[PDB]
């Protein structure tokens, strides 16, 4: 309603704040990330943003701490700021307490970040989601919201044209628990490929992977080791 | 706080096959002047945590608040039995404090011992805490806990801090260190660690003379956190020497 979005701090009729509302919008028009979980592993995949011929692809999924990562999708700096914000947390724990951070309450102090830029009109939502992968006792998937809320996943994907890998996860769901490690980072390119346009192709360029394990810290993969995923990947679906 | 007025003697902790045994007496002396006897030295942080202080009580109450609220916003926000602190977060959280407090020249006048099990695997005691009430005062058998797996560390006025298998405060770190570096020795049973504790306190009675022989024993366990009954030790003179009197020495000379 035209009369209801000026600003942040105003409910629409309905009880909707149409600000954060387009914050979140904002997210839907980024590449694609997907993320899932075995019993001991975390695979997260995304999609690199060529501009162009020329330019190289921009980074997808970031490390905050060991056994920390992230992906993003929406406002790269917002998504900057974040990434500062938990890496300073994650190490700031280590420093005062000699121990690594519990995810959750990182999470919870990102998702406070997240709600106070929603309570004042001098202020506006971060219009970047995060997808936060981590190993404490047990692989964890996260997803913060522009509004302040988080929740846990077992599998999870944002970003543009991201519902074909929602249906693929939706899917596959029951297979991840006891997958392998191999099998794991298999189904997340599938995922990913079944976001991806047909024209497009996943290549060692456009793709972005990272594990995060039991003895496993998060880690990405090395180029020749996504290739062979990846001609695994299309390989098997030639069948 | 510019120093001790009201202070608290040694405290000792030690590790035996079960957990923690930690011992203090329970006096607290306004200078020479013995005004408190029935006072309390050692706090329960929570179910696998104790805290124990030698120095000024004010000081010592002003940090038993401090972790009591922390303990209170872990268990606010815990969702499982993982997600409790362990004493070495305890112990690094007071190191902290205490380093914060020498940078600005207002110490806290007190040495502190921070005691517990660094471990979850023992025990379901976390998955439901009780504040205020407490089920242990339905006997099952103790633990055997891995000396790895118990944690003592000891934090001083400067913030120097550490940990070991027995710490000890106040006048212990002589005569109770001496006798548990001879005679310490690992996986000790609980009859055996109470009565090299007794040795340390019967010692540290006869020759500190801001002891007392009103004892208060707490056990750190996979049963959780005990306060036994507060007793008496026994303490009688080791020579016949001390009794002989005075008027059967020689009239003469300097034989007092």
């Amino acid at each position: 309603r035209n009369l209801y979005d000026t600003d942040n701090i105003i409910y629409s009729p309905e009880g909707r704040l149409y600000q954060v509302e387009y914050a979140s919008e904002a997210i839907k028009q980024g590449t694609c990330a997907v993320a899932i979980k075995s019993k001991d592993y975390v695979v997260v995949s995304g999609l690199k943003k060529c501009i162009s011929k020329l330019s190289f692809p921009q980074e997808k999924i970031f490390k905050i701490d060991d056994y920390i990562g992230i992906s993003m999708s929406g406002i790269t700096s917002d998504a900057k700021v974040l990434t500062k914000f938990m890496q300073n947390e994650c190490l700031s724990h280590k420093f005062l307490y000699n121990e690594n951070i519990n995810i959750e309450s990182l999470v919870r102090s990102v998702a406070d970040k997240y709600q106070k830029n929603t309570q004042k009109s001098s202020k506006r939502a971060f219009g970047v989601g995060l997808m936060i992968a981590a190993y404490h006792n047990e692989p964890c998937i996260f997803e913060t919201r522009p509004n302040g809320s988080y929740f846990e996943y077992d599998a999870l994907s944002f970003g543009a044209r991201s519902h074909a890998s929602k249906t693929y996860l939706e899917k596959n769901l029951h297979l991840f628990e006891e997958c392998s490690l191999e099998e794991l980072i298999l189904h997340c390119l599938k995922a990913l490929k079944c976001s991806l346009s047909s024209e497009s192709e996943l290549t060692i360029s456009n793709t972005a992977l990272a594990v995060v394990g039991k003895n496993h810290p998060w880690q990405e993969i090395s180029s020749l080791q996504l290739e062979e995923y990846l001609s695994k990947v299309k390989m098997d679906a030639e069948q | 706080t510019l120093g001790p007025v009201v202070t608290g003697t040694s405290v000792i902790a030690i590790k035996y096959k079960h957990g923690i045994m930690i011992a203090a007496d329970r006096k607290a002396s306004y200078g020479s002047y013995a005004k408190f006897q029935n006072v309390e030295r050692i706090f329960k942080i929570n179910n696998k945590t104790v805290m124990g202080f030698s120095g000024e009580l004010a000081d010592a109450q002003y940090l038993h608040e401090l972790l009591t609220r922390k303990n209170i916003n872990n268990l606010s926000e815990k969702k499982r039995k993982e997600d409790m602190y362990t004493p070495q977060h305890y112990h690094s959280y007071v190191s902290r404090v205490f380093y914060v407090r020498k940078n600005r020249i207002d110490p806290l006048f007190n040495n502190i011992i921070i005691a517990g099990i660094n471990s979850q695997k023992y025990d379901n005691n976390d998955d439901n805490v009780l504040l205020y009430t407490n089920k242990n005062n339905n006997n099952e058998e103790y633990k055997e806990i891995h000396k790895d797996d118990l944690y003592i560390g000891f934090v001083d006025m400067h913030g120097t801090n550490f940990c070991d298998d027995y710490i000890t405060t106040g006048y212990a770190r002589y005569f109770a260190l001496t006798l548990l570096r001879d005679h310490y020795k690992d996986n000790m049973t609980e009859e055996e660690a109470r009565i090299l504790i007794n040795e340390c306190l019967r010692i540290l009675y006869f020759r500190d003379a801001t002891s007392s022989n009103f004892i208060q024993i707490v056990k750190v366990t996979s049963k959780g956190v005990e306060y036994e009954e507060p007793y008496i030790l026994p303490c009688v003179l080791n020579s016949a020497d001390y009794v002989y009197p005075s008027t059967l020495l020689p009239p003469a000379g300097c034989m007092w």
